[PDB]
């Protein structure tokens, strides 16, 4: 499930994070890259991110762990998340309700992003994005 | 209800992973403080979106 062309691509990306070149990615270097992108990460956010990936628990990410993360079921999780907002137990919510949850909660997507998912996720063409269509789009 | 924020973030970071595989997506327009998004930018963005998706997944499961 890993091309050899993918492995070298991920090695290059690894390099952009590990700027000291000691084969490791620390919370400071992740912070440095994210601020370089104009983002404003919290020190807990940086810790959650390192923790999710750091399989050995030594507080840092080296390249095999990076490789695993980029290579890594999710379906049922996405389904549970959609059902949280499922009021009437139907397989869907209105596009307006979807636009609200996507723009006003959690990460807060932009309105052009939500336009994009809405256009792309109505696979069957009837004007109504349902859950199953949304899942298939992502899988 | 601890689940509403967790579940929204899961949806949003999942879609943001997905949108980043398309180079023309409007998801690339949110980095307002970069004038010219180049190759090295996109690659670090791809990595940060994947990590955030994995954080959101653990937090959702932690809320259930
Ligand atoms: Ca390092
Ligand atoms: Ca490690
Ligand atoms: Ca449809």
């Amino acid at each position: 499930q890993l091309t050899e062309e993918q492995i070298a691509e991920f090695k290059e990306a690894f390099s952009l994070f590990d700027k000291d070149g000691d084969g490791t990615i620390t919370t400071k270097e992740l912070g440095t890259v994210m601020r370089s992108l104009g983002q404003n990460p919290t020190e807990a956010e940086l810790q959650d991110m390192i923790n999710e990936v750091d399989a050995d628990g030594n507080g840092t990410i080296d390249f095999p762990e990076f490789l695993t993360m980029m290579a890594r079921d999710s379906e049922e999780e996405i389904r549970e998340a959609l059902r949280v907002f499922d009021k009437d137990g139907n397989g869907y919510i209105s596009a307006a309700e979807l636009r609200h949850v996507m723009t006003n909660l959690g990460e807060k997507l932009t309105d052009e992003e939500v336009d994009e998912m809405i256009r792309e996720a109505d696979i069957d063409g009837d004007g109504q994005v349902n859950y199953e269509e949304f899942v298939q789009m992502m899988t | 209800n601890r689940q509403i924020p967790a579940a929204a973030s899961l949806i949003q970071t999942a879609w943001r992973c997905y949108a980043a595989e398309n180079p023309d997506s409007s998801t690339w327009k949110i980095y307002i403080r970069i004038s010219q998004l180049r190759e090295h930018h996109r690659a670090t963005i791809k990595v940060i979106r994947r990590m955030q998706y994995f954080v959101a997944k653990k937090k959702f499961q932690q809320a259930r």
